[PDB]
């Protein structure tokens, strides 16, 4: 896990500091439906994972900064647990 | 305990500004919101903005014309609105509200009634209403307090120091010469009084005073 | 909620005619609406499903169509049989909702009505009751009058009615009106007669029995 | 065989409770979903809930003041809605009905027909209807029973066991000083009566009574 | 920005009758809606929130529902003490917006 | 195929588990369209190799726990399979 569990934590972190930046970076711009914690997190979740069902996402420049580090974060986080998780 | 205290009035002339406070406890999360609602009489809520203690940012209603400026201190944990330029179309209630980041007004405070007039302040004078002596007494007696000549609104009016709450009818002011008017009603027993104290409180938020009146039978 | 619209609410129809049922989604709900037939005191039957799905046992008859927010039930050549309301249902989203029905009618021949008086039971009898029980059976339009006569003098005292809804099995209706009187009311009085009067005729169907 | 039986009748006062079953039979499966629906007297079809006994977890309608608890029996394969604190606007038909998870009501239950009253449960008395001897019978012939005195509702009429379908009209029932009356018609060739037996059996669930009556040519 | 349309403005009911209040969004909201009572001369208090969520202190009495443009408050066996204002809010979308209220009149 | 087959026999449970638990979750949230086994299982399909359309996706918060254990069980799965069915 020192590499394993060593992403996870990195992970969860980015998880946490994105639907915060997000809700932070959303609100205020008319119609972004990004703006409360809670779902904020459940976006992460998708993006990271690169799932992206449309449900939510982005709309503002900063928002979409955020949102880019969360899916390079994570799309890395879920490569260096895969080459583990299997291995 | 009161989650969001909120001053009771604020008089403002014309063209003025005021800063309006909302000091918060209970507890304290770095993704609370706090947002400012106001409400003119006889009218809905209009929603102000909002800001996050934690970063400070404050987002404002696009729809209106910005009258706010919104701060907070978080040693102090209060949060604040600058208001400028203010006109009699400024005159309202202004709540403040905590959010926890999830969508909903969990809490708001008692909220500041902010008059915009050119008018000075005037503490009210508080007159007893008790029965003449030839008034024929029921099961129940009722009794009342004057409440008039005071500048701005509100005044908060209780009974015996807030015991008494039913039974009681405290009714709207009524605005003439620059000064407001009103009486509270209050119905007991009627074996209970005199024996039994009976006294009105008027607090008036904008003179920061409070006068008490026992209700005693006529001489 | 999805709220599912069927106007009309009844609908009529000659025998044979094609005839179709309309629903409405409040918002698209793709295919998933179901179509329920409830004969008069019977339980909801499964005729189609997602729209346009065949059930096995259902008559080739019926068939559905549409997609989206617009949905049809279509029977082809309408019979007695198929009278009844007809529900659409969706399950697109939670909760499954129900449409509010359609009737099905069928505006088949005038006919007069099969008139039949029969006279209290000797077991009711013995129990000091006594009903007059009068049959007006298959008769079309469903518009009909009845009317009371003891000895001679119409009556209307102890008269009540009933009115079946259109019948599956031939498109008519039928009635029934029953004279309830005490047992000694019943044993001063002669003939007990009913009259029927329906748009087939200008003048009444009559039927009378004597208590002797 | 009946995949889903339910009680015919359930009598209730105002304010009580009652418990309704539904047993189910036939193929089961981990993912089957048990709905029950409402219908009032000359009205549309209500969702009231659902249940999956594989797992014990219910859903109920948003929408209306909830009186149901939804719970299931797997050893018994029975699925129970009670209903409690009922009023009038209770009375109606409840059905059961099967669905396999995959969005339509499968199968559907008879229904049990609950009548919130404070009257007391009467058996009917069921009375012969013949011809009288005056008249004059055509190639066909009207026969029929008298149901009355009975309540609750309802009661359900078949003519000699079931086997005689064609040519059967049943009245509504009509409700007069809190006890409901019908009666029920037969049409068969004039030359197979009396020679071919004619019997009523009326069948009366709230009472657990059934019971046959000849119909014979008058004396 | 999201419309809430609440009418009627005002609803007249019995004694312990049930009464329902109505509020619209001029767009889809998912469930994003929750209710205020407010009364004469007080601030307003929360009573449901996501269109159906019950919260501790309010009498069971409360309940809501609906989803997507359409939503109902339901109060069963309406008494003097439910006399007030009542308000729908929404959050699915920024800015956060009111409906025009309801009043309750027995 | 101690790697591959392997993989195989896990995910299509969590498929399964997940249609499952995911009828399960979802129902009784009005608005939810993740409320019946047969679609049910094609929105498993989805997510589990990302594609994610969105004609379909979870909106309670067991319903998006579910989703992250066939997210995580499946971009996985097909982790392994991939080292295998190109080795």
């Amino acid at each position: 896990w020192r590499a394993a569990g060593a992403a996870t934590v990195l992970l969860v972190i980015v998880l946490l500091a994105g639907s915060y930046l997000a809700v932070l970076a959303e609100r205020g711009a008319p119609g972004a439906q990004l703006i409360t914690y809670p779902r904020a997190l459940w976006w992460s979740v998708e993006t990271a994972t690169t799932v992206g069902y449309g449900d939510l996402y982005p709309v503002t420049l900063w928002g979409r900064c955020v949102a880019v580090v969360v899916m390079v974060a994570g799309i890395t986080s879920f490569g260096l647990v895969t080459a583990a998780l299997a291995t | 305990q009161v989650q969001l205290q909120q001053p009771g009035a604020e008089l403002v002339k014309p063209g003025a500004s005021v800063k309006l406070s909302c000091k918060a406890s209970g507890y304290t999360f770095t993704s609370d919101w706090i947002h400012w609602v106001k409400q003119r009489p006889g009218h809905g809520l209009e929603w102000i903005g909002e800001i996050i203690p934690s970063y400070g940012r404050a987002n404002y209603n696009e729809k209106i014309q910005k009258k706010a400026t919104l701060t907070a201190d978080k040693s102090s944990s209060t949060a604040f609105m600058q208001l400028s330029s203010l006109t009699s179309e400024d005159s309202a209630v202004y709540y403040c509200a905590r959010e926890r980041g999830d969508g909903y007004f969990a809490v708001w405070g008692a909220g500041t009634t902010v008059t915009v007039s050119s008018a000075k302040t005037t503490p009210p004078s508080v007159y007893p209403l008790a029965p003449g002596s030839a008034a024929q007494t029921n099961s129940m007696v009722t009794l009342g307090c004057l409440v008039k000549g005071y500048f701005p609104e509100p005044v908060t009016v209780t009974w015996n120091s807030g015991s008494l709450s039913s039974g009681v009818h405290t009714f709207p002011a009524v605005l003439q010469s620059d000064l407001y008017t009103l009486s509270s009603s209050v119905t007991v027993p009627s074996s209970s009084w005199p024996s039994e104290t009976v006294t009105c409180n008027v607090a008036h938020p904008a003179s920061s005073t409070k006068v008490d009146k026992k209700i005693v039978p006529r001489d | 909620d999805i709220l599912l619209t069927q106007s009309p609410a009844i609908l009529s129809v000659s025998p044979g005619e094609r005839v179709s049922f309309s629903c409405r989604a409040s918002q698209s709900i793709g295919t998933d609406i179901h179509w329920y037939q409830q004969r008069t005191n019977g339980s909801p039957r499964l005729l189609i499903k997602y729209a346009s799905e065949s059930i096995s046992g259902i008559p080739s008859r019926f068939s559905g169509s549409g997609s989206g927010t617009d949905f049809t039930l279509s029977i082809n050549s309408v019979e007695s049989e198929d009278i009844a309301n007809y529900y659409c249902q969706q399950s697109n989203r939670w909760p499954f909702t129900f449409g509010s029905g359609t009737k099905l009618e069928i505006k088949r021949a005038d006919a007069a009505p099969t008139v039949s008086i029969f006279p209290p039971s000797s077991e009711q009898l013995t129990s000091g009751g006594a009903s007059v029980v009068c049959f007006l059976n298959n008769f079309y339009p469903k518009d009909i009058n009845v009317k009371w006569k003891i000895d001679g003098s119409e009556r209307q005292n102890g008269v009540l009615n009933s009115w079946t809804d259109q019948d599956s099995k031939d498109s008519t209706y039928s009635m029934s009106s029953t004279l309830t009187l005490t047992k000694d009311e019943y044993e001063r009085h002669n003939s007990y007669t009913c009259e029927a009067t329906h748009k087939t005729s200008t003048s009444p169907i009559v039927k009378s029995f004597n208590r002797n």
